[PDB]
RNA sequence: UUACU
């Protein structure tokens, strides 16, 4: 198959042992409405709508 | 074919048919003058180029191959290049071009007749060009140059590398090599007279740069910038230009470390484990930025402008602390070729050992006491540079007089008059009147004392050797200029001995009188690794320049007061040819002689101090007898390491008493002085430390010393080992692989490969690619070290050929009139380069039967009985456990040729050549000589040590020869019979005994397997779950804690996975060798320590008895016992392995650290030592197979006979 | 032809 280049896999063990932190979430603007992030599916697909 | 289209050059490993190709090509390329000329010089390789590449980093670089006209057609002789004075007394003083100027071979010739001084000049300059140019370590000159250039084909797989273009353009004449060396007639004899005189050095420069290309220090395009700089040095004088570049071309990193600026480094703890990493910003302070402006002007004009342009890119492009380390080791190998700088020593007498007076005169002591002759007996200093030194040193005279009191010196005389060497004398007319055997013995120190054993108590013995002139020994180093040192005879060695014993006991008293090099590993630097890791420190590392010269007689006197002032408070009766008596002593501020009571130490020291003759007198083949103008330090006396240690310790420590005397602080931390290398450490603000750093310079400047000048924030050197930022930089070029100039203990033997294995292990943490260095050591191991030449006799020449040609080819040689010995040389096949007893070198992956290959043996592989496992490793160990057999494949070992190599092991040629030399000398003549030696010493009951050695062996088991005392009286005599020769009558009965050894072992051979090995056949099985990585690995992730320990390499991961270095082991080993002759690598063999432990662990109630076979004192007994009890956790005597601490600097000593890495299912714990034996199994296979370590954890399976063997 | 730590 692939298996990559044991130098690059020796730094794989070094990578997944000493992990770190990122991803600051601030942007952060004025919104004079309702800030919608998720949608909701209906709980019961019951009726046809002929 | 040829060596760049082989299957081994592609894989890069040993397929079963690929190994027959490497046998066939190297043996063909070994023993031909012609084939060699084919390989270096086919017409199929293009001329190269305007080449471009990447100079060992991310960026790119281009350079052109330029050859100057001073090499392609050199000038004529120009006899104003080596002028004389108005008389022919000496060379003209202040002459330049003191070394061998490149002048084109032909022009030197004799014209005129065998006298009239100038004839001996042109004859000895011919000895400079034809004799003092070659120094080939293993093979001849051409086999060695072919060993890089073949290995550099196999590694990079092509022939478009541009080093071979320098091989082609510098020398090619189309029929044969431009020059070869004779061996039998000893000179380099030329075949083209129009070729340059300097070219036999350029073999070794092309040798060294290709070693640096292979090491990974230099890339291909960087070696263009290298080679152009070397040939530019060769325009007028190839070494005189190099010695001026040597200072400038490596002082430049302190600018590049300044420019990098903020650089993230590991830090160390007190007990040298890595505890943290911090980012510490390297900007060197304001007063060394003023030293940058003065130095970069000298960089611009003294250097070749392409070598200068390579440096100015490394200042500007460098971005990390790792990045300057890349350029610095690579710019360092551009200024050196490792060639030892050899000329005739009449040229270097003016440069090396002529005394200089740098600026000040040093004034004299107030003499307080004088004996009947007006000479110094007791003396004290008055407001000088010395009064600063005796403010520190005179406090020790009340304690050392109880340590210099309590040795009994006549005993310590015979133990320091070991190391057989020379006396000056050629004995004389009385060499006839002592005996013709002891005529030939008469070189050693222990023998020239034995011949004159009667004279040792007479005081006229020392008086008749002031008449004898001191002869100039010369010895040279890697980068220093041709240096001379004084070989004193036994009586001039005697007067210097009491100042050696007095100045020795300041070492145990003061730490800072410092480190002897017994560690080899990190403890020789574990001081320097710590203080650089710290904050608010500036580090200075001082060499004075030349420190043999500078020591005038007046500066020498500051050590003389310290040696006197100890000896007055002491009580030593008789010392030698003296006795404590009643002398007339003048007491200054008395009129009139008043008789003090003086002891022998007192008398001896006063006489030696008074009497001192300093000149070295060299007999010349040109001149009559040139004599150095005295006032230097004659550096061989006894105290040549203490006189420059005790002095500089008094001057720098005495400074912080004098600075504390007038209201200034001291602000100096620990200082390590191994004379002359001063290295002190400061702390405070950037202004306070500098006010002290000037006065340490200025008092050494007013002591008459030329301190060069070195200091920096985050830079520190000692014993030619650079430490910076908490990382270790290498100095790889100082270990020259291929230049020796020893003329003493030459091997072309098994021992010639031990000289490779010790130097290959010197470079394992000075290299950026240790796998490539294993490629280089293999072919030089293969091509060069291949042929052992032996002189048989004719009748036995027939069957010596027939028996050994059965297994491996033996060369035959053309027959002789009227010497009756034909030469013949055996060819020593490539398996012998891998044997446990032969060449102990680590291998490449072989092929099993199916064949799924072995593990690639890395640079950390341990030697002795482990290379016998490699024989079983080929036979599929995992398979063997399957069939439950100790059985062995004779097919696969005979196919590669392993079977033909262990025959050469069992022939045992080396001790057989030692046996015939041991056969010829009468032990009766030795015993009368050596009974007279124990008359000088003890006196009695050196007999009790011989009795203790013999009582131990007959009751128990053999304690061998060198170690126990009075045998090591006898063994110290033996070395002159070992020295004084092989020659031909003894050599004819070498062949009679060896041929009897041959016909017995050839009559059938099978691989002899021992009951003492079950004890490999264990193999590790990889699993699917990873290790932890030991949190100090995150700290040494950045940046470049050594050279090979870059992030994601083999040596870094071994320092991560195997991990650690304990302090607990190699402090006791650092405590052991303080008994037994410490100053270097001291690798673990130590035949006291292993032989004493095999009695201690298994056996000891006898262990009272062989301590007086050492004649170990009660203190000396206490050192060894603490090391024996700590060496009982690990490991086994039953399974032998040897590595060196030079091989594994930061890697752990202990197999305890590897038991974390391998589980053993605990039904295998089956004997009392068997936990401690399985650790070495876990210890070695991690270090052996580190290039194939994903970071999985391996698990051990065993053969049931290995379970069965350790049960007992 | 060849030193000491
Ligand atoms: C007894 O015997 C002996 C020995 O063996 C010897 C040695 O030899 P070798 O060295 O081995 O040779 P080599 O080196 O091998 O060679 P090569 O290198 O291979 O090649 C070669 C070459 O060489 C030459 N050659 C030269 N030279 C000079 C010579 C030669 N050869 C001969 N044979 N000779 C001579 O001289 C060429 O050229 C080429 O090229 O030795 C011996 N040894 C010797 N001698 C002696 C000895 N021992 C002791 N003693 C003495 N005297
Ligand atoms: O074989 C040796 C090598 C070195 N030494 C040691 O050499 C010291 C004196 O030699 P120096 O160390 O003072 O030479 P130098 O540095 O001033 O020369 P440059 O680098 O400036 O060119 C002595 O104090 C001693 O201990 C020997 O005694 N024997
Ligand atoms: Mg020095
Ligand atoms: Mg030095």
């Amino acid at each position: 198959k692939k298996p990559p280049t044991v130098v690059q896999s020796r730094t794989d063990v070094f990578n997944e042992q000493f992990a770190n932190e990122a991803l600051h979430p601030m942007t952060k603007v004025i919104f004079n409405g309702l800030d919608v992030n998720t949608e909701v599916q209906p709980l019961s697909d019951d009726f046809k709508q002929i | 074919t040829k060596l760049h289209n082989t299957i081994f050059s592609e894989t890069r490993k040993f397929t079963r048919e690929s190994f027959k190709e490497i046998e066939h090509l190297t043996a063909r390329l070994a023993n031909d003058r012609v084939a060699r000329h084919d390989f270096l010089f086919n017409t199929s390789i293009v001329l190269i180029s305007d080449y471009s590449g990447e100079d060992s980093n991310g960026n790119q670089l281009q350079a052109t191959i330029t050859i100057p006209n001073e090499i392609i057609n050199p000038k004529e002789y120009d006899p104003s290049d080596y002028p004389l004075a108005e008389d022919e007394s000496f060379f003209k003083q202040g002459h330049k071009y003191d070394y061998l100027v490149t002048f084109r071979a032909g022009s030197l010739t004799n014209t005129y007749e065998p006298k009239t001084k100038m004839y001996k000049l042109h004859a000895a300059l011919d000895k400079l060009m034809h004799v003092k140019q070659r120094k080939s370590r293993f093979a001849d000159l051409w086999r060695e140059l072919c060993a890089v250039i073949a290995s550099l084909d196999v590694w990079y797989q092509t022939t478009n590398y541009p080093l071979r273009t320098y091989v082609k353009l510098l020398f090619h004449k189309g029929d044969e090599f431009p020059f070869y060396e004779s061996p039998s007639q000893d000179r380099i004899i030329f075949n083209d007279k129009s070729v340059a005189s300097i070219l036999p050095t350029f073999v070794y420069t092309c040798c060294q740069v290709g070693t640096a290309i292979m090491s990974g220090i230099l890339t291909h395009v960087e070696s263009i910038v290298a080679m152009n700089h070397f040939l530019h040095c060769a325009k007028d004088s190839y070494i005189d230009e190099k010695l001026k570049i040597k200072g400038i071309g490596r002082s430049w990193y302190q600018e590049a470390l300044h420019n990098v600026c903020q650089a993230t480094v590991p830090v160390w703890s007190q007990f040298n484990e890595v505890i943290g990493h911090r980012t510490k910003s390297t900007s060197e302070p304001h007063f060394v930025s003023s030293t940058f402006i003065s130095l970069r002007a000298k960089r611009a004009e003294l250097l070749y402008p392409e070598f200068n342009a390579y440096i100015n890119r490394a200042i500007q492009l460098s971005k990390t602390q790792n990045d300057v380390a890349n350029y610095y080791a690579a710019c360092r190998a551009m200024t050196n070729d490792g060639t030892f700088l050899a000329t005739l020593t009449e040229l270097s007498l003016d440069a090396a050992v002529f005394p200089r007076i740098e600026q000040h005169l040093v004034t004299r002591p107030a003499v307080l006491m004088s004996n009947t002759r007006h000479e110094s007996l007791k003396q004290k200093y008055t407001n000088g540079v010395g009064s600063i030194a005796q403010s520190y040193l005179s406090s020790f005279t009340d304690e050392i007089a109880k340590r210099v009191n309590g040795r009994h010196h006549d005993e310590a005389w015979l133990n320091f008059l070991t190391t057989s060497s020379p006396g000056r004398k050629l004995t004389e007319i009385e060499k006839l009147e002592v005996g013709g055997d002891v005529a030939a013995w008469s070189n050693s120190r222990i023998v020239m004392q034995a011949v004159f054993a009667r004279e040792y108590r007479t005081p006229e013995r020392i008086f008749k050797s002031l008449k004898a002139p001191i002869k100039l020994v010369e010895r040279q180093q890697s980068d220093r200029r041709q240096r001379a040192i004084s070989g004193l005879d036994n009586d001039r060695l005697f007067l210097s001995f009491m100042p050696y014993t007095i100045g020795k006991q300041i070492y145990e008293l003061n730490d800072n009188a410092a480190q002897g090099k017994q560690a080899g590993n990190a403890f020789d630097i574990g001081e320097m690794l710590y203080w650089t890791s710290q904050r608010n420190v500036l580090l200075s590392s001082i060499d004075v320049a030349g420190m043999d010269a500078s020591v005038t007689t007046n500066t020498k006197d500051i050590y003389n007061t310290f040696v006197l002032d100890v000896a007055s408070k002491c009580t030593v009766p008789r010392f030698g040819p003296y006795y404590a008596k009643n002398m007339e002593v003048f007491e200054a501020g008395n009129r009139q002689s008043q008789v003090r009571y003086v002891n022998a130490a007192w008398q001896a020291c006063a006489l030696e101090a008074a009497n001192s003759q300093t000149s070295t007198s060299y007999e010349s083949e040109i001149f009559g007898q040139v004599k150095n103008a005295e006032g230097t330090y004659p550096s061989g006396r006894a105290d040549t390491s203490t006189h420059h240690t005790v002095l500089l310790q008094g001057l720098v420590r005495g400074n912080e008493l004098k600075r504390a005397s007038d209201g200034k602080n001291s602000c100096l931390a620990t200082i390590k002085i191994l004379g002359d290398d001063i290295m002190e450490i400061f702390q405070g603000s950037e202004s306070d430390t500098y006010d002290h750093a000037v006065s340490n310079a200025s008092i050494l400047n007013e002591s008459g010393f030329a301190t060069t000048a070195e200091l920096s924030q985050n830079s520190i050197v000692l014993l030619q080992q650079l430490v910076v930022n908490g990382t270790f930089w290498g100095f790889a070029d100082r270990i020259s692989l291929w230049t020796r100039e020893d003329t003493k203990d030459i091997g072309r033997l098994n021992l010639a490969m031990m000289e490779l294995n010790a130097l290959i292990d010197d470079l394992v943490f000075r290299v950026r690619r240790p796998e490539g260095l294993k490629m280089l050591g293999f072919f030089c191991g293969a091509i060069c070290l291949r042929r052992f030449t032996l002189s048989v006799d004719n009748k036995l020449y027939d069957s010596t050929y027939n028996n050994l040609s059965k297994y491996m080819t033996l060369t035959k040689y053309d027959k002789n009139p009227d010497s009756d010995s034909t030469l013949m040389s055996l060819i020593l096949p490539l398996a012998w380069l891998f044997m446990p007893r032969g060449g102990e070198y680590p291998a490449y992956p072989f092929e099993r039967r199916d064949g799924t290959f072995t593990e690639d043996e890395s640079m950390f592989t341990a030697r002795g009985a482990y290379k016998r496992r490699l024989l079983y490793d080929v036979s599929n160990i995992g398979e063997m456990i399957q069939q439950n057999s100790m059985a062995l494949d004779d097919d696969l070992l005979h196919e590669y040729g392993f079977t033909g190599a262990l025959l050469l092991i069992d022939l045992n040629i080396l001790d057989l050549i030692d046996e015939v030399k041991k056969e010829d000398i009468s032990p009766v003549k030795v015993s009368e000589l050596a009974t007279s030696l124990e008359q000088l010493g003890k006196l009695g009951e050196r007999e009790k040590s011989r009795r203790a050695a013999s009582d131990l062996k007959i009751r128990g088991h053999a304690l061998s020869n060198d170690i126990v005392y009075g045998y090591g009286l006898q063994e110290k005599i033996q070395k002159s019979a070992m020295a004084t020769k092989e020659t031909t009558v003894q050599s004819k009965r070498v062949s009679s005994r060896l041929h009897d050894v041959i016909v017995a072992k050839t009559r059938d051979y099978k691989i002899s397997t021992i009951p003492a090995d079950a004890l490999h056949l264990h193999e590790f099985e990889v699993e699917d779950v990873t290790v932890d990585l030991l949190p100090h690995a995150k700290h040494t992730s950045y940046s470049s804690l050594a050279y090979n320990m870059s992030f994601g390499s083999d040596g870094w991961f071994a320092f991560a996975l195997l991990g650690g270095l304990d302090r607990s082991a190699n402090l006791l080993r650092l405590d052991v060798a303080s008994i037994r002759g410490n100053y270097h690598k001291f690798s673990y063999d130590d035949p006291v320590f292993k032989q004493g432990y095999k009695i201690y662990k298994s056996d000891a109630t006898l262990l009272n008895d062989f301590f007086t076979a050492i004649s170990a004192g009660p203190k000396e007994q206490g050192i060894l016992l603490r090391a024996f009890a700590y060496y009982s956790l690990y490991g086994n005597v039953e399974y032998h392995y040897v590595l060196s601490p030079r091989q594994l600097f930061f890697l752990s000593d202990n197999p305890v650290s590897a038991e974390r890495l391998v589980r053993i299912p605990p039904k295998y714990y089956v004997s009392t030592q068997c936990r401690a034996l399985y650790n070495i199994f876990s210890y070695l296979h991690i270090l052996r197979s580190i290039a194939n370590n994903r970071g999985k954890r391996l698990k051990m399976v065993l053969h049931p006979g290995l379970i069965a063997y350790v049960r007992g």
